[PDB]
C-alpha cells in the first residue's frame, strides 16, 4: 500500500515506500529482483522476502605504493545488445473511425475543419519516418558483399551468424531464433501499412554487412573493400586496444576456440533466458495496447444515449439526434487525437533509439571503437549485426582480461646518471629482476635501449630503482 | 514592444530596433557581451542607466599565421570544469477518479461512460515512473562491484579529500556533494501521490564512491574487466600518454601537477558556491515539475462555464438532470487539463530521458575511460573525470589538460641530410634561430636530431620547404 | 488500392495492396517511388513496378594470405545538412480565440490557466531556439581572422572563407 | 495575422556568419588547438600532416604528394558549389522544417473559419445579433473549439521543438568533434577516414563540409604474419608484410610504400614453431656492413 502508514488496514512490515503486507523482513541483502521503492526490493525459501537491495559484491582493491596488476591471460567474450529501430506503420481513417457510413454525421464532421487532416498528416509522417529509420540503420553499404564459398578463416567459425543456404528464408540460426522468439486490429477503418524493406531484404543487408566485415575489416565502411586474412584482421584489432599482435599469433587457436564458445553461448542464452527480447516485445505490446484502446474507446457513450451510431440514427430524427451525434464525434475525435499524440511521443523515442542503433552500427560494425562501454563491456574489437523483427541485435565481441599477478613497479630506472622511461608499457618486477612488458598482457622483455627512452637525470622523479639497461651494441661490437 | 513600428504609441527615450522598438534604454555605440537578450543582435545597466547595444561576439584575435612558423607551449595549466546534467524527475502519480471526481458516486456513474481514459493516463504516468528509475540505474549502476578507497591516502601528492566521501559527515558524502545537496532545494493533495525513487540519496552516493574508488585505484581497467590497480602517477602518466604528451613530463613536473590539481579542485567548491544559477539545470526540473503540479491543482477552481466549481454545491441546490450537464462541463474541463498535464509530463520525460542517456554516455566515456573526442568531457585535452551525486542529477568534474605559455619557433616539414629527406617520427622539427631540434607537439622539449626519432624516405627534391641540417648518428663515437 | 485483393473494380497484385496502372517487370532497379513490401516504382513511356535491388553484388576475393594495399587515394568533400533552429513564433490566446471582445474574455477567464500555459510553452520554445543556436555556433572564446596573404601551401579557401 | 507574431532570432545571419568565419579562420590557422586551449599557429601542410598521421598514414605521403592533394582538395571543394547549384532537394532538411512550421501556422489560421457547431464562425456577427444570456453557449462552443486547436498546435510545436533540439545537440556535437578536432569515429564526420571539417552558415541550420580520406587503387600482395630468421620470428612494428612475388617488404596498411625488412622495422617475439603459416626470408641488421 503506497501512500499510507501501517496504522490502517499475515505479517505487516513498515517500509519507507509504504505499508507492505505479505513479505517477511530479512536482514541480509540480495540483488534486487522485484522493485518496491526506497531501496527495498522483494521469492526465496518458499516465502516472499523483503530486503534492502545489495549494490554488488564489495571488494577493496589493494592499492599499493609501487605495484600494477597486469593480466597473464584473457577471455574474449561476446555480449548481445538489442535495440528497436521501428514500429508498425499504422494509419487510421477519420470519418470511418468516427462515423463510418453516415453522411449526416459526416456533415457535422466537416464543421470541425482539418482535425482529420492534422491527425492523418501526423500518422503519415510517422509511417514515412519508420521506413527512414530502417533505411538509415541497415542501408549503410554501397555494395552487397557476399561470403566466400569456402570457410577457412584461420579457425574462426561464423556459421551461427552467416546465413544458411539450407534455410528457405536465407537466415542465420541466431536470426532465425530471434524471429521465433517474439510474438505478435484492422476492422473499423484502421490499417497497418507494410514496411518498405521486408525481412529477407533486411537479412540480405545484414549478410552484406557481415560478409563485408569478415572479408575486409573496417576498410569497406570507409572506402573500397580491401581484403584481409581474418587472423591478421583480429591482430590489427588487437593492435588498436594496446595489445601487440604477437599475442594473437602465439594464441590463435585459443582465441578461435574461446570465440566459437562465446558465439555458441549466444544462441543458448537467447533460447533459455526469459524476456531476453524485452525492448522489442515492449514496443509491440505498447503499439498493440494503444491500438486495442483505440478500438475499445468506441464502446464509450461520452454522455450519449448509445455508443453505436446506427441505432440512434435509426431511432432519432436529426434535429434532436445531433446533440448525441456531436457528443459522439467530440469523444471519438479527442480519443483519436490522444492516440496520435501518444504515437508521436512514442515515435520520437523510436527515432532516438534508431539513431542510436545507426550510430552503433557505424562505429561498432563498420569500424573499431575506442569509446568504452559503447560497444559492449571490455575492450571492443568488432561486432556482428543481426536482423530482428522491428529491431537490430549487435553481437559485441570484446577483449576482457583474465587472471593477473600483482608485481612491483618503479616509474623510472636510473642507469649511469640517466633516467630511463618506457616507450610502450611499464616496468614490472617479480621480486629480483626487472622487465618491460605491455600494459594489457604480461609479456616480459629485457630492458633495452630499443624499448626505453631517456629524458633528464635521476633527481626529478620521486621513485627510481637502479638497474642495468643492456644495449646490443656492446656485445655485437665485443 | 515587439513587432510594432512606434511612430504610434513611459517614454523616456525611443530607439527603433528590428525586434520592435525599445523604450527606456539609451543606445550606446560601443559593443559589449550580451547580458540581457532582446533580439536581432540587440542586447541590454551601466553608467546610471539601462544601455542598449549591438552585441560583441568576442575579442578579436588574428593569430600570427606565417610561412614556416609554429607555436608550441612551454607549460600547461590543469583546469577542472563542472558539467551538471539532470537524470531523473519526481515520480508523480495522479489518481484520475479522485482528481476530477472527488468522493461523488454521481460523477463516478457519469464517468464510467468516458471509458478507459483514466487508466490510460495512469498507464502513461506509471511508464514515466518506471522510466525514471531506469534512467537512474543506467546512469549510476554501471559498475559491477563496490570499490573502496585505501585507508592511507598516498597518491603521490594528489589530494582527493574534496571528492571522496567523508565519514565525519552523515550518510557518507563528500563536501562537494554535500554543498550540492544544500544548494538544491526541494505535500499531499486530492488524487496526487509522489512515489519515492528506488535508489535513495545516501546510496546513489555509494555508487559514486564506488566509481571514484575504482577510478582512483585502477584507471579504467574496472570498466573493462577486473579492477587492476596502478599507482596514480603511473595512471596519470598514461593518461598524459593518451593525449600525445610523453610520460617524462609528469615525472619531471609531478609536484606542480599535484599542486595545480589540488588548487583547481579546491576552486570548484568556491566557484559553484559563489556563482548563482550554476545549478539551474537541476533547479528548473524541480521548478517545472512543481509548477506543473501547482497548475494541475489550480485548474480545479475553474468554473468552465458552470454556475460554480464545487460539485457538492451544484448538487445541493439543483435537480439531477440539469446537475448532470453542470457536472459534465467540470468533468470534461478537468479531464482535458489532466491530459494536458500528462502530455507535458511525457514530453518532459522524453527530455529527461535524453539528458539521462547523455549523462550515462558521459559517465561511460569520461569516468570509465578517457575520451579522444573533443569537448565531450570538458574544454581542453581530456585526462580523467570525477562523478558526483546530485539531487535528481549527476555532476562531472572534468579534469582537462590545457596548454599555456607558448613560444614561437621556426619550423620545417623535413630536414635534408646526405641527399635523404628526414621526417619526424613523433613530433615536429623546430628551431629557435640557429639550431634545429625535435619536440613533441603538445610540450616544448628540445632534443638533438638523431636517427631514432626521425625516419628516412625519398630524397630532398620532392618535399616543398625542406631545409638542411645534420643528423647525429649514434654509431659515430663508438666508430671513432 | 491499399490492402485489398484485385477483385473489386493492367492489374498487379502486391503484398501492400492492388496496384492498377503500373506494369510489373522482372529485372530490378534502385528504388524511386516507395510502395511497400519490397516493391518500388517511369521508364519506356510507362510507369513500371519492380522488386528492389539493394545494390550491386561484390564478392571480394577472400584468401587466407591475400591483402589489398591501396597504392593511391582521393580526397573527398561531402556535405552534411543539419537544422539547428526554427522560427520563434508566439500566439496571444485572447486575440486568437477571442478577438477584441471583453464579453467573451470574461468567460474565457473562467477556464483558468489554459491559455497562459500555451504562452509559457511557446515562450520556452522561443528561449530554447536561441540556446540551440548559441550552443551550436558559439564555441569559440575569440573571433579569429585569416591572414591577408593566402599562403596555405597550395590550398585554396576562397570558396570557404 | 490575428494574434500570431514571429519573434526574430537573437543571433542575426551576419553574426552566425561571423561565428562560422571565426571557426574557419581558427581551424585553418591552428588545426585543433583553438578548441582545446589557445590558438597555436602551425603551417597548414604540417596540420594536414598530423591529420594524416591520425588515420595511419605517415607524413611523407603528403610531403611527396602535396600538389596532388591540394589539387584534389580544390577540385572537391569546387564540386560542392556546382553540386548544390545543380542538384535540387539537397536542402530538403532545411526546407521541410520551415514548410512544417508555415503549414502548421496556416492550419492554425484556417481553423478560425471552422464552425464547431455554431451558427457562424466569426465572433462579431454572432455577438451583434444575439443577446448575451442566450449567446454565451454560442460563444463557448467556438471558445472550446479554438482552445482545442490551439493546444493541439502547441503540442505539435513541442514535439517538433524536441526533434529540432535533438538535431541541434547532434549538430553541436558534430561541430565540436569534426570542426574543433579530428574524429576517429567511423561514419560520424563523413564517408571515409576523417581529416577535418568546415562549418558553413545556413538559414536555420548548419552545413558541414567533411574532408575525408578515401583510398582509390589497390593491388594484390601475398602476406605472412611473421618472418623467420635464424630461429627467431619477426613481427611488424607498424604495418604489414607484403610481397610482389619474389621479395618481401614492409608497408603501412593505408598506403603502398615498400621498405626493406630491417631489425629496426620489426620486433622479435618467440620462435617459428608456434606461429602457423609463416615464411622464411632475411631480415638485414644494418650495423653489419658498417663494422664490415
Ligand atoms: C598481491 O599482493 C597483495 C598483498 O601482498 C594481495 O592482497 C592480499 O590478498 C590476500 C589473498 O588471500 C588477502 O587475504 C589479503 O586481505 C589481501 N590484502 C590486502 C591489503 O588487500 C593481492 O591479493 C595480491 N594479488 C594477487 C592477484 O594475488
Ligand atoms: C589462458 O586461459 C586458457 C583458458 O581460457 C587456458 O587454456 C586451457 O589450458 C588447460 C591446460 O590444461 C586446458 O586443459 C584447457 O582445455 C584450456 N582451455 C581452452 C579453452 O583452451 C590457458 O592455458 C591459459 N594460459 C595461461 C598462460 O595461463
Ligand atoms: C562450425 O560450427 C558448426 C556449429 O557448431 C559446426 O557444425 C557442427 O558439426 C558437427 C560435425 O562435426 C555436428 O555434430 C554438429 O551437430 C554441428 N553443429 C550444428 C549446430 O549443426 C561446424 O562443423 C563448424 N565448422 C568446422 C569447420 O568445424
Ligand atoms: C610570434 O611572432 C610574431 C612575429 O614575430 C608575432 O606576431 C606579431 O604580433 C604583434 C602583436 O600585435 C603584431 O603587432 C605584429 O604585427 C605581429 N607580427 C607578425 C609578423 O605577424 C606573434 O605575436 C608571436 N607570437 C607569440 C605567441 O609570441
Ligand atoms: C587536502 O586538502 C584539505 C583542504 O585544505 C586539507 O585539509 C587541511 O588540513 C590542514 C592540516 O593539515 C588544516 O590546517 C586545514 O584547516 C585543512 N583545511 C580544510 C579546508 O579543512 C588536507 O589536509 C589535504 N590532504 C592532505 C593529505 O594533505
Ligand atoms: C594517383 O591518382 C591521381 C589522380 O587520379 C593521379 O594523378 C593524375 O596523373 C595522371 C598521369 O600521371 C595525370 O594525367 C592527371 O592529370 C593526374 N590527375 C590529377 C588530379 O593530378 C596520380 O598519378 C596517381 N598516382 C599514381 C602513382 O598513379
Ligand atoms: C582560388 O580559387 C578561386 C576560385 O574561384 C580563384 O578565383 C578565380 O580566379 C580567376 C582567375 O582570375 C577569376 O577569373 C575568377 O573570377 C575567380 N573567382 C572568384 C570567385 O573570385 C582564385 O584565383 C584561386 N586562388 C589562387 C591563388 O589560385
Ligand atoms: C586479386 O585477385 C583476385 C583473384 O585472383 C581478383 O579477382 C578477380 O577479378 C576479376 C575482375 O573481373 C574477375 O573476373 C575474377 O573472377 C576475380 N577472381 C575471383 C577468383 O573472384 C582481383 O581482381 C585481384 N585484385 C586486383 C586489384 O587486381
Ligand atoms: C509516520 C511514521 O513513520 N511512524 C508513525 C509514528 O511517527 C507514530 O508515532 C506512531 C503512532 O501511531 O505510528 C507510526
Ligand atoms: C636508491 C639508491 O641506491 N640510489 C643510489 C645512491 O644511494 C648512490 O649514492 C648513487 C651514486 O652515488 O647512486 C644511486
Ligand atoms: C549619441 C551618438 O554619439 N550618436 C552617434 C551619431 O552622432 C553618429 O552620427 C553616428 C554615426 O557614427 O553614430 C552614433
Ligand atoms: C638563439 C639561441 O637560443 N641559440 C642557442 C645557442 O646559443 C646555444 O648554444 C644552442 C645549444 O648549444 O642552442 C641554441
Ligand atoms: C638550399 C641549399 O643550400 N641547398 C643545397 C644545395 O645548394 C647543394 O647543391 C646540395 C649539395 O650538398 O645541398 C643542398
Ligand atoms: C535484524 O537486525 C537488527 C539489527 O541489526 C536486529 O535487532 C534484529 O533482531 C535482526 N532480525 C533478525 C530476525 O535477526
Ligand atoms: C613509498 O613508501 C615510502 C615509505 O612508505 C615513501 O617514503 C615513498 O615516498 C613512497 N613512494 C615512492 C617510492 O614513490
Ligand atoms: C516604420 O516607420 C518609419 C517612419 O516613417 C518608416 O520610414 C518605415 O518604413 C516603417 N517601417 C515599416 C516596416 O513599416
Ligand atoms: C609553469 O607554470 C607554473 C605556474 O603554476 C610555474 O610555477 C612554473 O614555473 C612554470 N614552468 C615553466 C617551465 O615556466
Ligand atoms: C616562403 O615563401 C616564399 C615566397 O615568398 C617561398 O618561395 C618559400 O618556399 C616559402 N617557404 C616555405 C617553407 O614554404
Ligand atoms: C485473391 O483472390 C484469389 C481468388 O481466389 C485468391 O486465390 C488469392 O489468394 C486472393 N489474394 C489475397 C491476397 O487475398
Ligand atoms: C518474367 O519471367 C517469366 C519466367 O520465364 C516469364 O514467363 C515472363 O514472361 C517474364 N516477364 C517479362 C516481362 O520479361
Ligand atoms: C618485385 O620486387 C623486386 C624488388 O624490387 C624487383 O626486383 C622485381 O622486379 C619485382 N617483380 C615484379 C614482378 O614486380
Ligand atoms: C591457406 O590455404 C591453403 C589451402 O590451399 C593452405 O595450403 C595453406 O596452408 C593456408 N595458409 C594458412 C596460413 O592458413
Ligand atoms: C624454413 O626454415 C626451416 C628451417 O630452416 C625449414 O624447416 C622450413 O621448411 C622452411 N620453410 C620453407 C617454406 O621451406
Amino acid at each position: 500500500y503506497q501512500g499510507v502508514n501501517c496504522t490502517e488496514v499475515s505479517n505487516v512490515f513498515q517500509t519507507r515506500a509504504g505499508c507492505l503486507i505479505g513479505a517477511e523482513h530479512v536482514n541480509n541483502s540480495y540483488e534486487c529482483d522485484i522493485p518496491i521503492g526506497a531501496g527495498i526490493c522483494a521469492v526465496a525459501s518458499q516465502s516472499i522476502i523483503a530486503y534492502t537491495m545489495s549494490l554488488g559484491v564489495e571488494n577493496s582493491v589493494a592499492y599499493s605504493n609501487n605495484s600494477i596488476a597486469i593480466p597473464t591471460n584473457f577471455t574474449i567474450s561476446v555480449t548481445t545488445e538489442i535495440l528497436p529501430v521501428s514500429m508498425t506503420k499504422t494509419s487510421v481513417d477519420c470519418t470511418m473511425y468516427i462515423c463510418g457510413d453516415s453522411t449526416e454525421c459526416s456533415n457535422l464532421l466537416l464543421q470541425y475543419g482539418s482535425f482529420c487532416t492534422q491527425l492523418n498528416r501526423a500518422l503519415t509522417g510517422i509511417a514515412v519516418e519508420q521506413d527512414k529509420n530502417t533505411q538509415e540503420v541497415f542501408a549503410q553499404v554501397k555494395q552487397i558483399y557476399k561470403t566466400p564459398p569456402i570457410k577457412d578463416f584461420g579457425g574462426f567459425n561464423f556459421s551461427q551468424i552467416l546465413p544458411d543456404p539450407s534455410k528457405p528464408s536465407k537466415r542465420s540460426p541466431i536470426e532465425d531464433l530471434l524471429f521465433n522468439k517474439v510474438t505478435l486490429q484492422k476492422f473499423n477503418g484502421l490499417t497497418v501499412l507494410p514496411p518498405l524493406l521486408t525481412d529477407e531484404m533486411i537479412a540480405q543487408y545484414t549478410s552484406a554487412l557481415l560478409a563485408g566485415t569478415i572479408t575486409s575489416g573496417w576498410t569497406f565502411g570507409a572506402g573500397p573493400a580491401l581484403q584481409i586474412p581474418f587472423p591478421m584482421q583480429m591482430a590489427y584489432r588487437f593492435n588498436g586496444i594496446g595489445v601487440t599482435q604477437n599475442v594473437l599469433y602465439e594464441n590463435q587457436k585459443l582465441i578461435a576456440n574461446q570465440f566459437n564458445s562465446a558465439i555458441g553461448k549466444i544462441q543458448d542464452s537467447l533460447s533459455s533466458t526469459p524476456s531476453a527480447l524485452g525492448k522489442l516485445q515492449d514496443v509491440v505490446n505498447q503499439n498493440a495496447q494503444a491500438l486495442n484502446t483505440l478500438v475499445k474507446q468506441l464502446s464509450s457513450n461520452f454522455g450519449a444515449i448509445s455508443s453505436v451510431l446506427n441505432d440512434i440514427l435509426s431511432r432519432l430524427d436529426p434535429p434532436e439526434a445531433e446533440v448525441q451525434i456531436d457528443r459522439l464525434i467530440t469523444g471519438r475525435l479527442q480519443s483519436l487525437q490522444t492516440y496520435v499524440t501518444q504515437q508521436l511521443i512514442r515515435a520520437a523515442e523510436i527515432r532516438a533509439s534508431a539513431n542510436l542503433a545507426a550510430t552503433k552500427m557505424s562505429e561498432c560494425v563498420l569500424g573499431q571503437s575506442k569509446r568504452v562501454d559503447f560497444c559492449g563491456k571490455g575492450y571492443h574489437l568488432m561486432s556482428f549485426p543481426q536482423s530482428a523483427p522491428h529491431g537490430v541485435v549487435f553481437l559485441h565481441v570484446t577483449y576482457v582480461p583474465a587472471q593477473e599477478k600483482n608485481f612491483t613497479t618503479a616509474p623510472a630506472i636510473c642507469h649511469d646518471g640517466k633516467a630511463h622511461f618506457p616507450r610502450e608499457g611499464v616496468f614490472v618486477s617479480n621480486g629480483t629482476h626487472w622487465f618491460v612488458t605491455q600494459r594489457n598482457f604480461y609479456e616480459p622483455q629485457i630492458i633495452t635501449t630499443d624499448n626505453t627512452f631517456v629524458s633528464g637525470n635521476c633527481d626529478v622523479v620521486i621513485g627510481i630503482v637502479n638497474n642495468t639497461v643492456y644495449d646490443p651494441l656492446q656485445p655485437e661490437l665485443d | 514592444y515587439q513587432g510594432v513600428n512606434c511612430t504610434e504609441v513611459t517614454g523616456s527615450n525611443v530607439f527603433q530596433t528590428r525586434a520592435g522598438c525599445l523604450i527606456g534604454a539609451e543606445h550606446v555605440n560601443n559593443s559589449y557581451e550580451c547580458d540581457i537578450p532582446i533580439g536581432a543582435g540587440i542586447c541590454a545597466v551601466a553608467s546610471q542607466s539601462i544601455i542598449a547595444y549591438t552585441m560583441s561576439l568576442g575579442v578579436e584575435n588574428s593569430v600570427a599565421y606565417s610561412n614556416n612558423s609554429i607555436a608550441i607551449p612551454t607549460n600547461f595549466t590543469i583546469s577542472v570544469t563542472t558539467e551538471i546534467l539532470p537524470v531523473s524527475m519526481t515520480k508523480t502519480s495522479v489518481d484520475c477518479t479522485m482528481y476530477i471526481c472527488g468522493d461523488s458516486t454521481e460523477c463516478s456513474n457519469l464517468l464510467l461512460q468516458y471509458g478507459s481514459f483514466c487508466t490510460q493516463l495512469n498507464r502513461a504516468l506509471t511508464g514515466i515512473a518506471v522510466e525514471q528509475d531506469k534512467n537512474t540505474q543506467e546512469v549510476f549502476a554501471q559498475v559491477k562491484q563496490i570499490y573502496k578507497t585505501p585507508p592511507i591516502k598516498d597518491f603521490g601528492g594528489f589530494n582527493f579529500s574534496q571528492i571522496l566521501p567523508d565519514p565525519s559527515k552523515p550518510s557518507k558524502r563528500s563536501p562537494i556533494e554535500d554543498l550540492l545537496f544544500n544548494k538544491v532545494t526541494l505535500q499531499k493533495f486530492n488524487g496526487l501521490t509522489v512515489l519515492p525513487p528506488l535508489l535513495t540519496d545516501e546510496m546513489i552516493a555509494q555508487y559514486t564512491s564506488a566509481l571514484l574508488a575504482g577510478t582512483i585505484t585502477s584507471g579504467w581497467t574496472f570498466g573493462a574487466g577486473p579492477a587492476l590497480q596502478i599507482p596514480f602517477p603511473m595512471q596519470m602518466a598514461y593518461r598524459f600518454n593518451g593525449i600525445g604528451v610523453t610520460q617524462n613530463v609528469l615525472y619531471e613536473n609531478q609536484k606542480l601537477i599535484a599542486n595545480q590539481f589540488n588548487s583547481a579542485i579546491g576552486k570548484i567548491q568556491d566557484s559553484l558556491s559563489s556563482t548563482p544559477s550554476a545549478l539551474g539545470k537541476l533547479q528548473d526540473v524541480v521548478n517545472q515539475n512543481a509548477q506543473a503540479l501547482n497548475t494541475l491543482v489550480k485548474q480545479l477552481s475553474s468554473n468552465f462555464g458552470a454556475i460554480s466549481s464545487v460539485l457538492n454545491d451544484i448538487l445541493s441546490r439543483l435537480d439531477p438532470p440539469e446537475a448532470e450537464v453542470q457536472i459534465d462541463r467540470l468533468i470534461t474541463g478537468r479531464l482535458q487539463s489532466l491530459q494536458t498535464y500528462v502530455t507535458q509530463q511525457l514530453i518532459r520525460a522524453a527530455e529527461i530521458r535524453a539528458s539521462a542517456n547523455l549523462a550515462a554516455t558521459k559517465m561511460s566515456e569520461c569516468v570509465l575511460g578517457q575520451s579522444k573526442r573533443v569537448d565531450f568531457c570538458g574544454k581542453g585535452y581530456h585526462l580523467m573525470s570525477f562523478p558526483q551525486s546530485a539531487p535528481h542529477g549527476v555532476v562531472f568534474l572534468h579534469v582537462t589538460y590545457v596548454p599555456a605559455q607558448e613560444k614561437n619557433f621556426t619550423t620545417a616539414p623535413a630536414i635534408c641530410h646526405d641527399g635523404k629527406a628526414h621526417f619526424p617520427r613523433e613530433g615536429v622539427f623546430v628551431s629557435n634561430g640557429t639550431h634545429w631540434f625535435v619536440t613533441q607537439r603538445n610540450f616544448y622539449e628540445p632534443q638533438i636530431i638523431t636517427t631514432d626519432n626521425t625516419f628516412v624516405s625519398g630524397n630532398c627534391d620532392v618535399v616543398i620547404g625542406i631545409v638542411n641540417n645534420t643528423v647525429y648518428d649514434p654509431l659515430q663515437p663508438e666508430l671513432d
